[PDB]
C-alpha cells in the first residue's frame, strides 16, 4: 500500500455523501478514509470512496453521521478497503459494519483481517450438492424444500412472519449444526438484536466462558445509509473465511436484504444518479449481483444462506424483490391475506418455488404427493371464484369433495411454531419429513374425509390431528348431552 | 411608518403568469405586492405578488391579471406590503375581486381601512376553550349535525340539490339569530353563476342597494389566471377576520369551491418549477390548506364559521385534495337528490351526515340523547 | 364492487405519480 | 459473593454507601430519587435497601415540600413491593411486610390492615400481636363512634334514580 | 441561540428553503447546525444546514419568521447541533421543536440528533404500561419501552386513545413513587391549532400537565418544524430514560410528518419514489422510533414508550408510509371505521391488532384473566337461529364491557372482567352490563341493603388496587373475599334492580331507562 497515509481535504458535504480533494491524486475505488480532524464529535468518522470525479477529487459515503463536519477538514487513507476481522476469534462476539466489537467484552483475538469488498467466485469454483435440508415445517419441506448449500429467500410485506420464520429455522436447523453461523442484521430493529443475543446465550450457541458457534454483525435502522449498505458485506466476509480458508459448511442469515437495496437507494440519490423504475438506483441489479454471487457453495466450502426480503407496499412486482427472485434456490412467498385469515406461517404455496422440487433430488413419493397438493390448490383457487359469484351449493358433486379436501389442505399447511408459543398459546411441533409426506398423501387419497376440518388447523403431523379430532368428538359429546338433559 | 414603500424595479423576465423583477436597492420581502406602472396599451392594470427570491437584487412573482403586452425592463413599483383589501361595514353589499377593487359599478367604496391578504393564523392562547353551538335555526342541522363556533363545515351535494338555497338561508339565519354578516368566496367559480347569486340575494334582500346589507361578495372566477384564483380565498377571509377580531362578532364564510383553491395552487406550483407530489398536485398541498383553514377558527375575540363546498375529482375520495381537507372539517352536511325529489327540503340525508360536536360534553345531555 | 373500485382508484393515483416521475425524470437528464 | 446481570457483566454489590443516603431522607420521594441513582451506577437495590426505603415511607410526613393530591403512603409502598417481587425477582422478608402493617394502623386505614395481617400470617411466618390489637382497636373505633365506610354509599337507596 | 461568526448572506428563498453565499474569507459553517438570519436589527430567524456545496454555498431549511426572511440579509452561525430545553421545568408547557415556549390562554439541554441505544444497552420489556382500556390492556398489552402503533381512518379515536393513555397515568403517578412515574410527551405534528388547545384544557382538567409536556408544530407552522417535531419529542423523553425514569411519547401523527418531509425533499429536487416520497422516508421514522427503548439494569433501567399514530385512507394498510411504520413498530392497535359507527368505542379491531411482546409486558393479575379471554373471544367470533353456549353468553358481555369513553382504573377494570370470566353476568342481560358495572364501581349493593359482612374487600377502597397487582385475584388471600362481593352484587342487582325491566312499559319511564343507560356507557 503506497497510498497508505495520503492526506486529503473535504471538498463538499451533502448528507452522507462527501467529496474529498487529494493533493497527490485520489486513492482507488472502495478505499476507506479516516477523518483525522477533531471537531466536537463523540464518535469517529470513516468515509469509503464510491466514485471519482476528477484526478484529484473523489466522492465518498459516510459510515457514521456527518454532523459537525466543516469544509477543508483533514482526511487520511487507511491503505485499502474497509477491513473486518475473521476466524474463530470472531465467534461469540457482536460487530458493526467496520468490524469493531460492540459488546464490551474486551479486545477481539483477531489473527487476520479481510477486506469487505471481495470478488465473487468464478464458474470453475461453483459446485452443486443437492441434499434436502429438513426444516421441520410442513409447507416448506413438502412444497418448496430448502436444499443444502441453497440461497433461500423469505419474501413478504410488513408484519407477515419473516422474523418469526428465521427464528424458527434457528431453533429447528441451526442448533444441531456442526458448522458455525453468521447473522447480518442489515437495517432491522436494534431491539430484535438483543433478543437474539440473549436467547442464544440462554441456549448456549453463544458461550462466554467456553465454545461459541455464532457471529453477529449488526447495522441497524438507527445507523446512516452508508453503514446499512455495507454491513451485509461485512458479515459475508466472515462467512467467506469459514467457507474458503477453514473449508466448512456455514449458515448465513440476512435480515433484511431489502434494507441493503434501500440503503443504496439513499446514497444513489445523493450521489446525483438518475433514478430507474420506482425511484430506485439504476445499479439495483448490479448491487444485488455482486453481493448475492459471493453467497454461494464453492469447491472449498459451502454457504447456506437464509434471507428475509421485504416486499414494499405488498407489491411483488416492485424491483427490490423481483430482481432478488432470480438469485434464489428456494423462494418462500408470504401473503398478508393468508396471515389475516388465520393460517400461520403465512406461506402462499402457489407463488413459492424450489429448484430441488425434482424426482432426481427428492424421492418419487415426495414429488408426486407435493405436486398433488399444488394441483389441488390450483383447482381450489378457480373454484373459490365460482363460489363467490354463484354459491357453495351450485358446485358439482365431485367438485364439492375437492373443496372439502382442499379446505383441509389449507388448514393442515398451518403449523404452531416453537418460538411462537407466546403468540399461539400452544406448544410447538417439529414435523418429520416422513410424517409430512404420509399425512398429506392420505388426505389426497381421501382417507381422512370423515375427519373434521378444524382438527387439521394449527397442529403438526397426523397423530396430533387425530388427537385434536378425539378432543373435538369428546367435547361435542358433552355439549350435546347438556342440551339433551332437559325433556318436556 | 412604511419602508420600501415606492421602491422602483424593472421586469427581468416574463414566462407566462410567472414574472421576475430586478430591484436596484435590493428586493422587497416575500408576498409583497407590486404595481406595474409602465404603459397605457393595456385595458386593465397589472399587479405582481413576489413568491420567491432568486438573488439579493432579483425576485420572482405571479401575476394577478394577464401578462399581455408586458415588455422587458418595464417600470415596477412596490405597494408597501402585501396585497391590501378593504374591510368593515362599508364592504357590505358590494362585490370585490382578489385585490379588493369594486367590480359592481356602484361608485367608490367607503373603506376606512385596508388589511393584508396573507395574515397569520391565531396562536394557541387565542383559541376558544368553549366548543360552542352555532344555532343555524334549521331543524336537521341543529339537531343531528350541529355546526359549531369556529367550525369548518362541508356541503356535499350534486348539481341542483339546494346548495345555493342553504347558503342564502344561513346568511339570513346568522343575521337573525346572532346578527352576523356573511362573506362569499367565489373561488374559481363560473362568472354566470355569480350573477344569479347577486340577483337572488337582491330579490331576497340580504344585499340591499338603498338600505342595510348583510353580505359581502369576493369573486375570483374561472376566466381569471391562477394567481388570482389562488389568492381570492384569502381576500374574503381577511374581510371575515375584521368582523371576527375588530368588531367582535359571529360571522359566516362561504367558500365555493375549496378544491379550486388547491387546484389553482397546483397550476402556479407547476409554473414555479416545483416537482409535483402524489397525483400531480403541488408538494405544499397540506401546507396550503393548513395556512388557509387554520385562519378560519373561533378566536376569543369573535368566531368565523366557514361552510365550504368540496369537489371530489373523478368521485375518488382517496384523492389528496379532499382527503387532506377531511381532517380540518367539523360538520359534514350531505345532500341527496332522491331526498329532494321525494319532497323533503332541505334535502339533507341525515345518516350520511356527521358532526364532531355531537357529543355529551359539548352539547347538553338532552340534546345528544 | 367495493374492492374493484378501490383498485381502479389506486391505479388512477399510482398511474399519475408514475406518469409524472418519468416525465420530470426526463428533464433532470436534460437539465 | 460475586454477582452478574442478565447479560453477564459485573455488577456493583456495594450497597452500604447508598443505604446511608436513604437514611438522610426527610421526605419519602427523595428515597426514590436515590433508588434511581443506584441503578444508574450499575448497582441494583439489595433486599436491605428496599426495607430501608420502606422505613423512610413510614417515618416522614409527605412526598415533598408541597403536598400532592392523593398521596397514599400505602400505594407508594405497595408499588415498591411489586417492583422487587416480579421484576427484580426478590422475595420480601419479614421486615418488609411489618412496615406495611405499621402504616395501616398509623394512618387509620384499618380495612387494609385486615387484608395485610392475612398476608403476613400466610406468607412470611407471622404477625406478632402488637399491631393486630392496634388494628382491631381502629375497627371498633369506627363502629362505636359513628359508622364504618363512607356512609354516603350505605344510606342511598337509589333504585332507578341514580346520579351519573 | 448563541451566535458566533457571520458566515454569509442570503441568496435565494423558495418558501421554507434557502441557499447562502459565503462572506469574504469563506468561513464555512459546520453541517447539521443551527444558523440565525438577521431579519431585523433586533430579531433573528433560525434555520438548519442541509447542504454544503463545493461553490461555498450553504443550503438552509427555514424554521422561524419565514415571511421576514429576505435576500441579502446577514447570517450568523452557532457552530453547534440543535439542543433544546429539557427537564422537569419544561413540564406543563407547550413548546416548539426549536425549544421556544408557546403562550396559552386563560434545565440542562439535550441533543435532538442522537444515536439509539445499542444491543447490550437495552433489555427485555417487563414493566407494564396501562392505557386504561379493557380491550387494549388484556389483548394488546403495551410494555414500557415498546413501540406500539395506532392505525385507522380519520375520526376513529386515534388521538383520544393516545391522550386518555396519558390521562390514565395521573391516578397512578399521584399515588406511586416518582421514580416509577410515567412522564408523557404529546407531539402534535401538522394538526389544527384549536385541537391542541382542547387537548391542553383536557390535560389540565385531569391534572395531566403536571406529568406531561406538549410538543407542538401546527398546520400553520412550516414543514421544517413538522419534520423535526417528533425528534424534539424523543429528546425530552430520553432525559428521563438516561436518568433511570420511565417515559411516554405520542406522535400525532407520523403521516403528516412524512408529508412535511416529502415537501422538503421535493422542493430541494431529491429524487422521489413510491407515492412521491424520497428514498429515505423509511429511515426518517426508523431512527425516530428506535430511540424509544427499554434500557438495561446497567444504564438505569429507564424507558421511552412510543405511541406513533398513522392515518390510513379507507382501511388501506398497503400504503407506503403505513407499511413502513408497521415494519418498524412492535405490533399495532388497529381502529376500524365500521366498529366506530357500529357502537364499539374505542373501536379496537382485536383480530387485526397485535402486541409482539404482550405476555411479558402484562401484570401477574392481568395475565391471569386475559389468558382466558383470548380463548372465549376466539370461540365467540367463530360461532358468531341464535343458540347460546356459555362462551356465547360470556363472550357478548366482554364486548359490552370494552366500550368506554374515559380510561378505567386497574382495579375497576380487572374486577369487572373477572366477574364476566367466572360468569357473574350470565343472568344479567347484554344492555344492562354498563349499569351493572357502574353500580359495582361507584356504589355498592352489599353495604346498601344489608347483606355485606366482608372484612376487607370492597370497591370503594381504591388502595386494594396495588394488593391485587401483587397477589392476583386467583389467590388464597383474595379469592374467597372477592367471590362474596360479586355474589352479593349479582343477587341484589338481579332481584332489586333488574326487576324493573319486566315492569316499565310506559313513555316517561322507557325514556328514563334509556337516558340512564346512555350515561352509563361513558363512566366505566
Ligand atoms: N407462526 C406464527 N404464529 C403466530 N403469529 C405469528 C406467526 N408468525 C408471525 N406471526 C405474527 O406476525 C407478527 C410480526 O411478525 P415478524 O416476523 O416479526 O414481522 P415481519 O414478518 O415483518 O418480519 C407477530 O407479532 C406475530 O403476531
Ligand atoms: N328550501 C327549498 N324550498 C323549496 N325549493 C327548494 C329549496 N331548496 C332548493 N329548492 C329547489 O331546488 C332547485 C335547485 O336548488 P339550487 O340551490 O338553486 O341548486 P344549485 O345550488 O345547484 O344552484 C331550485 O330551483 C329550487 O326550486
Ligand atoms: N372511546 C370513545 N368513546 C366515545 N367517543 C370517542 C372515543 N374516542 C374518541 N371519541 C370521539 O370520536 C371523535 C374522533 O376521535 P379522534 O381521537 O379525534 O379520532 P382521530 O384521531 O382519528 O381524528 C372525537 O369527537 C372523540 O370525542
Ligand atoms: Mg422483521
Ligand atoms: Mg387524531
Amino acid at each position: 500500500a503506497d497510498h497508505k497515509g495520503r492526506v486529503g481535504h473535504v471538498s463538499q458535504v451533502i448528507g452522507a455523501v462527501v467529496d474529498v480533494h487529494f493533493a497527490d491524486g485520489v486513492p482507488p475505488v472502495l478505499t476507506a478514509l479516516d477523518v483525522v480532524d477533531k471537531l466536537g464529535r463523540d464518535e469517529p468518522l470513516t468515509l469509503e470512496i464510491v466514485q471519482h470525479l476528477d484526478a484529484h477529487t473523489g466522492r465518498c459515503i459516510a459510515m457514521q453521521t456527518t454532523d459537525l463536519l466543516k469544509l477543508k477538514a483533514k482526511v487520511v487513507s487507511t491503505g485499502g478497503n474497509i477491513s473486518v476481522p475473521v476466524g474463530r476469534e470472531t465467534l461469540g462476539r457482536i460487530f458493526n459494519v467496520l468490524g469493531d466489537a460492540i459488546d464490551q467484552r474486551g479486545p477481539v483475538g483477531e489473527k487476520l483481517r479481510m477486506p469487505i469488498h471481495a470478488v465473487a467466485p468464478k464458474l470453475a469454483d461453483q459446485a452443486a450438492e443437492d441434499a434436502v435440508l429438513t426444516t421441520g415445517i410442513k409447507v416448506i419441506d413438502l412444497i418448496l424444500p430448502y436444499c443444502k448449500g441453497g440461497k433461500i429467500g423469505l419474501f413478504g410485506g410488513a408484519g407477515v412472519g419473516k422474523t418469526v420464520i428465521i427464528m424458527e429455522l434457528i431453533n429447528n436447523v441451526a442448533k444441531g449444526h456442526g458448522g458455525f453461523s453468521v447473522f447480518a442484521g442489515v437495517g432491522e430493529r436494534t431491539r430484535e438484536g438483543t433478543d437474539l443475543y440473549l436467547e442464544m446465550m440462554q441456549s448456549k450457541v453463544i458461550d462466554l466462558k467456553g465454545e461459541s458457534k455464532c457471529v453477529l454483525v449488526y447495522g441497524q435502522m438507527n445507523e446512516p445509509p452508508g453503514a446499512r449498505a455495507r454491513v451485509a458485506q461485512s458479515a459475508l466476509t466472515m462467512a467467506e473465511y469459514f467457507r474458503d480458508v477453514e473449508g466448512q459448511d456455514v449458515l448465513l442469515f440476512i435480515d433484511n436484504i431489502f434494507r441493503f437495496t434501500q440503503a443504496n437507494s439513499e446514497v444513489s440519490a445523493l450521489l446525483g444518479r438518475i433514478p430507474a423504475a420506482v425511484g430506485y438506483q439504476p445499479t439495483l441489479a448490479e448491487d444485488l449481483g455482486q453481493l448475492q454471487e459471493r453467497i454461494t457453495s464453492t469447491t472449498k466450502g459451502s454457504i447456506t444462506s437464509v434471507q428475509a426480503v421485504y416486499v414494499p407496499a405488498d407489491d411483488i412486482t416492485d424491483p427490490a424483490p423481483a430482481t432478488t427472485f432470480s438469485h434464489l434456490d428456494a423462494t418462500t412467498v408470504l401473503d398478508r391475506a393468508v396471515a389475516e385469515s388465520g393460517i400461520y406461517p403465512a406461506v402462499n404455496p402457489l407463488e413459492c418455488a424450489s429448484r430441488i422440487m425434482d424426482p432426481d433430488v427428492i424421492s418419487v413419493d415426495h414429488y408426486n404427493v407435493a405436486q398433488d397438493v399444488v394441483q389441488m390448490l390450483t383447482k381450489y383457487r378457480e373454484l373459490q371464484d365460482i363460489i363467490a359469484v354463484l354459491g357453495i351449493d351450485e358446485l358439482s358433486e365431485e367438485d364439492k369433495l375437492i373443496v372439502d379436501r382442499a379446505r383441509k389442505l389449507v388448514k393442515f399447511l398451518s403449523q404452531p411454531f416453537q418460538v411462537a408459543e407466546v403468540f399461539t398459546g400452544m406448544t410447538g411441533h417439529y414435523v418429520q419429513l416422513d410424517d409430512t409426506i404420509d399425512s398429506f398423501s392420505g388426505l389426497l387419497m381421501g382417507t381422512y374425509d370423515q375427519v373434521p376440518e378444524m382438527a387439521f388447523y394449527m397442529v403438526g403431523g397426523i397423530n396430533s390431528v387425530l388427537e385434536k379430532a378425539k378432543k373435538m368428538a369428546e367435547e361435542a359429546a358433552e355439549l350435546e348431552k347438556m342440551r339433551r338433559a332437559r325433556v318436556a | 411608518v412604511a419602508d420600501h414603500k415606492g421602491r422602483v424595479g424593472h421586469v427581468s423576465q416574463v414566462i407566462g403568469a410567472v414574472v421576475d423583477v430586478h430591484f436596484a436597492d435590493g428586493v422587497p420581502p416575500v408576498l409583497t405586492a407590486l404595481d406595474v406602472v409602465d404603459k397605457l396599451g393595456r385595458d386593465e392594470p397589472l399587479t405582481l405578488e413576489i413568491v420567491q427570491h432568486l438573488d439579493a437584487h432579483t425576485g420572482r412573482c405571479i401575476a394577478m391579471q394577464t401578462t399581455d403586452l408586458l415588455k422587458l425592463k418595464a417600470k415596477v413599483v412596490s405597494t408597501g406590503g402585501n396585497i391590501s383589501v378593504p374591510v368593515g361595514r362599508e364592504t357590505l353589499g358590494r362585490i370585490f375581486n382578489v385585490l379588493g377593487d369594486a367590480i359592481d359599478q356602484r361608485g367608490p367604496v367607503g373603506e376606512k381601512l385596508r388589511m393584508p391578504i396573507h395574515a397569520v393564523a391565531p396562536k394557541l392562547a387565542d383559541q376558544a376553550a368553549e366548543d360552542a353551538v352555532l344555532t343555524t335555526g334549521i331543524k336537521v342541522i341543529d339537531l343531528i349535525l350541529p355546526y359549531c363556533k369556529g367550525g369548518k363545515i362541508g356541503l356535499f351535494g350534486g348539481a341542483g340539490v339546494g346548495k345555493t338555497v342553504i347558503i342564502m338561508e344561513l346568511i339570513n339565519n346568522v343575521a337573525k339569530g346572532h346578527g352576523g354578516f356573511s362573506v362569499f368566496a367565489g373561488v374559481g367559480e363560473r362568472t354566470r353563476e355569480g350573477t344569479d347569486l347577486y340577483l337572488e340575494m337582491m330579490q331576497s334582500k340580504v344585499i340591499d342597494l338603498k338600505g342595510e346589507s348583510k353580505c359581502v361578495l369576493v369573486y375570483g372566477q374561472m376566466n381569471e389566471p391562477p394567481g388570482a384564483r389562488a389568492r381570492v380565498a384569502q381576500s374574503a377571509l381577511t374581510m371575515a377576520e375584521y368582523f371576527r377580531d375588530v368588531e367582535g362578532q359571529d360571522v359566516l364564510l362561504f367558500i365555493d369551491n375549496i378544491f379550486r383553491f388547491t387546484q389553482a395552487n397546483s397550476e402556479v406550483s407547476a409554473l414555479l418549477g416545483r416537482i409535483p407530489a402524489a397525483v400531480g398536485y403541488q408538494p405544499t398541498l397540506a401546507e396550503d390548506l393548513g395556512q388557509l383553514q387554520e385562519r378560519i377558527t373561533s378566536t376569543t375575540k369573535g368566531s368565523i364559521t366557514s361552510v365550504q363546498a368540496v369537489y371530489v375529482p373523478a368521485d375518488d375520495i382517496t384523492d389528496p385534495a379532499p382527503a387532506t381537507t377531511f381532517s380540518h372539517l367539523d360538520a359534514t352536511t350531505v345532500l341527496d337528490r332522491a331526498v329532494a325529489e321525494s319532497g323533503i327540503y332541505p334535502a339533507v340525508n341525515p345518516l350520511e351526515c356527521a358532526s364532531r360536536i355531537m357529543d355529551p360534553d359539548v352539547i347538553s345531555v338532552d340534546h345528544y340523547n | 364492487q367495493q374492492r374493484t373500485s378501490s383498485l381502479y382508484n389506486k391505479t388512477r393515483q399510482f398511474g399519475i405519480t408514475a406518469a409524472l416521475i418519468e416525465i420530470l425524470s426526463a428533464m433532470s437528464s436534460l437539465e | 459473593a460475586k454477582k452478574y446481570d442478565l447479560f453477564g457483566y459485573e455488577v456493583d454489590t456495594n450497597t452500604a454507601p447508598w443505604i446511608e443516603k436513604i437514611k438522610k431522607c426527610k421526605y419519602y420521594d427523595e428515597a426514590g430519587e436515590v433508588l434511581v441513582n443506584m441503578n444508574v451506577s450499575n448497582c441494583p437495590p439489595d433486599i436491605a435497601t428496599y426495607n430501608a426505603t420502606l422505613q423512610c415511607i413510614y417515618q416522614s410526613p409527605s412526598k415533598q415540600s408541597t403536598p400532592v393530591d392523593n398521596e397514599s403512603k400505602f400505594c407508594a409502598m405497595m408499588d415498591l413491593l411489586e417492583e422487587m417481587q416480579h421484576r427484580n425477582r426478590l422475595k420480601p422478608n419479614e421486615e418488609s411486610w411489618t412496615w406495611v402493617m405499621k402504616e395501616c394502623v398509623k394512618s387509620g386505614q384499618f380495612r387494609l390492615g385486615y387484608c395485610i395481617q392475612q398476608v403476613m400470617e400466610t406468607e412470611c411466618k407471622g404477625c406478632p400481636a402488637d399491631l393486630v390489637k392496634a388494628n382491631e382497636a381502629n375497627a371498633q373505633k369506627a363502629k362505636t363512634e359513628g359508622k364504618e365506610h363512607p356512609g354516603h354509599l350505605s344510606q342511598q337507596a337509589g333504585l332507578f334514580d341514580v346520579k351519573v | 441561540f448563541k451566535t458566533t461568526e457571520m458566515i454569509g448572506y442570503v441568496h435565494s428563498i423558495d418558501g421554507t428553503i434557502a441557499t447562502l453565499i459565503p462572506a469574504p474569507g469563506n468561513p464555512g459553517v459546520a453541517y447539521n447546525t443551527i444558523i440565525q438570519i438577521q431579519v431585523s436589527p433586533t430579531t433573528f430567524a433560525a434555520g438548519l444546514v442541509f447542504n454544503l456545496e463545493k461553490d461555498g454555498r450553504i443550503g438552509i431549511i427555514l424554521m422561524d419568521n419565514i415571511t421576514e426572511v429576505q435576500s441579502g440579509q446577514k447570517v450568523m452561525a452557532t457552530g453547534q447541533l440543535l439542543h433544546i430545553p429539557v427537564g422537569a421545568g419544561v413540564l406543563g408547557k407547550v413548546v416548539n421543536p426549536l425549544g421556544h415556549e408557546v403562550p396559552v390562554g386563560l434545565s440542562t439541554l439535550g441533543k435532538v440528533d442522537t444515536g439509539a441505544p445499542n444491543i447490550v444497552s437495552r433489555s427485555p420489556v417487563n414493566y407494564n404500561l396501562l392505557t386504561g382500556f379493557k380491550a387494549v390492556d388484556t389483548m394488546i398489552p403495551i410494555g414500557r419501552g415498546q413501540r406500539e402503533l395506532i392505525v385507522g381512518d380519520r375520526q376513529t379515536g386515534k388521538t383520544s386513545i393516545a391522550v386518555s393513555t396519558i390521562i390514565n397515568q395521573v391516578r397512578i403517578n399521584q399515588q406511586i413513587l416518582s421514580k416509577n412515574a410515567v412522564i408523557s410527551i404529546y407531539v402534535s405534528i401538522g394538526q389544527r391549532c384549536s385541537n391542541v388547545a382542547r387537548i391542553h384544557r383536557l390535560l389540565q382538567s385531569y391534572g395531566a400537565l403536571r406529568y406531561t409536556t406538549v410538543m407542538a408544530a401546527t398546520a400553520a407552522e412550516p414543514a421544517g418544524l413538522q419534520y423535526l417535531a417528533p425528534y424534539a419529542g424523543v429528546t425530552m423523553g430520553e432525559y428521563f430514560m438516561n436518568r433511570g425514569r420511565h417515559c411516554l411519547c405520542v406522535y400525532d401523527d407520523l403521516s403528516k410528518q412524512a408529508v412535511a418531509y416529502r415537501q422538503i425533499s421535493l422542493l430541494l429536487r431529491r429524487p422521489p419514489g413510491r407515492e412521491a416520497y424520497p428514498g429515505d422516508v423509511f429511515y426518517l421514522h426508523s431512527r425516530l422510533l428506535e430511540r424509544a427503548a427499554m434500557l438495561s439494569p446497567g444504564k438505569g433501567g429507564g424507558s421511552v414508550t412510543a405511541l406513533p399514530i398513522v392515518e390510513t385512507l379507507s382501511n388501506d394498510v398497503t400504503a407506503y408510509i403505513v407499511t413502513n411504520v408497521i415494519s418498524i413498530t412492535d405490533g399495532q392497535i388497529y381502529l376500524d371505521t365500521k366498529l366506530f359507527t357500529g357502537g364499539q368505542r374505542p373501536a379496537v379491531n382485536i383480530g387485526l391488532s397485535v402486541s409482539r411482546v404482550g405476555s411479558s409486558a402484562q401484570n401477574a393479575a392481568m395475565k391471569g384473566v386475559a389468558g382466558k379471554l383470548k380463548g372465549i373471544l376466539a370461540e365467540y367470533r367463530k360461532l358468531a337461529q341464535q343458540v347460546q353456549t356459555i362462551p356465547m353468553i360470556r363472550g357478548a358481555r366482554f364486548v359490552a364491557l370494552f366500550n368506554q369513553k374515559q380510561p378505567s382504573y386497574f382495579m375497576n377494570a380487572i374486577v369487572s372482567l373477572y366477574a364476566c370470566l367466572n360468569g357473574y353476568l350470565d343472568d344479567v342481560k347484554v344492555q344492562y352490563v354498563k349499569f351493572y358495572e357502574y353500580l359495582l364501581v361507584h356504589r355498592d349493593l352489599g353495604i346498601m341493603y344489608g347483606t355485606a359482612k366482608n372484612k376487607f374487600f370492597y370497591m370503594y377502597v381504591q388502595e386494594l388496587n396495588y394488593l391485587i397487582r401483587f397477589f392476583t385475584l386467583n389467590s388464597p388471600i383474595l379469592h374467597g373475599e372477592l367471590e362474596e362481593m360479586l355474589k352479593q352484587h349479582t343477587h341484589l342487582f338481579l332481584q332489586h334492580y333488574q326487576s324493573k325491566m319486566n315492569a316499565i312499559k310506559s313513555e316517561k319511564d322507557v325514556k328514563a331507562l334509556k337516558n340512564l343507560l346512555y350515561s352509563c356507557k361513558r363512566a366505566v
